[PDB]
């Protein structure tokens, strides 16, 4: 609710396996809340992906997301270094809701099907030997 | 000298062998007026880099008065080991230089300790000055009065 849509990409439609849930992409502008509220009665741009579902409940995910966000706030306040990504989700109809999509989606199952090997080989090929600088930062983020 | 602390394994060994050969065939480089300053500067740089928040990035450092760079390992143990290992060649070359021609190297050491930049930080560790003022002591000799006597 803190962004204003700009236009619709008329070629990003891609239904998924499943009940007829599809996928779409949007170009959005981020302004804020109060400015959005005051601008909604008179008339930094990136792209977003949305996933729609029909016939499924979207409340336990909402509660889990609230708990995760609270834990992230606690960790950020205390002064430690932990990373969690609280993707938003809103329910609007019985069995229907809107779920956000993380940027640059990369499922582990697809990578495993492509490679059929351990993740160590994948990240050795992707970044290089364990003695390089980038490998250390990747390992640190993985631990975090 | 700057390649004696390379991140690899055999590179520092071959560099040490080359340095030993070069100092063997040209003995007059020991009492030169530029090697000591550079080696003290790199020792001070390593000592400063000993505790620099390992998790913070950019392990590179710039040696003053000479265009070069030095990389350091990640764990504390490796850094401590490499600095301790390097802390011996300094004493070895200093005693070798002091053995033959004491006057020139003593004058150079006196001249080195008279720079304004290091005086401000002298209240801190500044390991180079401590190394110099420690190496001056236990390599001295007898003066004119007590140079020829029988115990």
């Amino acid at each position: 609710p803190e962004a204003i849509v700009l236009d619709i990409d008329y070629k990003s439609g891609t239904p998924m396996q499943s009940k007829a849930p599809y996928l779409a992409k949007f170009k959005v502008k981020r302004c804020g809340v109060s400015e959005l509220e005051k601008e909604g009665l008179r008339c930094k741009i990136s792209w977003q992906a949305a996933i729609f579902k029909v016939g499924d409940d979207c409340r336990q995910d909402m509660l889990a997301l609230q708990i995760i966000d609270l834990f992230k706030n606690i960790f950020q306040l205390v002064g430690l270094d932990l990373f969690v990504f609280p993707y938003r989700v809103v329910a609007t109809a019985p069995g229907c809701g809107v779920i956000e999509c993380i940027p640059d989606c990369t499922s582990r199952d697809q990578l495993g099907r492509q490679t059929d090997f351990g993740m160590y080989d994948y990240f050795t090929r992707q970044y290089g030997d364990e003695s390089t600088l980038a490998f250390q930062q990747a390992r640190y983020n993985f631990i975090r | 000298l700057v390649n004696f602390n390379h991140i690899h394994k055999r590179i520092r060994r071959v560099a040490d062998k080359y340095l030993s050969g070069l100092v063997d065939k040209f003995p007059h480089l020991l009492w030169s007026g530029t090697v000591l300053k550079t080696m003290l500067d790199i020792l001070q740089t390593l000592s400063l880099s000993l505790s620099a928040d390992i998790h913070k990035d950019q392990p590179y450092y710039d040696i003053p008065d000479a265009p070069y760079r030095i990389t350091v390992p990640d764990t504390y143990e490796a850094r401590e080991s490499i600095v301790k290992d390097f802390a011996a060649r300094c004493g070895m070359i200093l005693q070798e230089a002091m053995k033959w021609a004491p006057t020139v190297t003593k004058s150079h050491l006196q001249e080195y300790l008279n720079k304004h930049q290091n005086w401000v930080s002298g209240l801190s560790q500044h390991t180079g000055l401590a190394m110099a003022t420690e190496s001056i002591l236990h390599f001295a000799g007898y003066n004119k009065q007590n140079t020829t006597l029988g115990a």
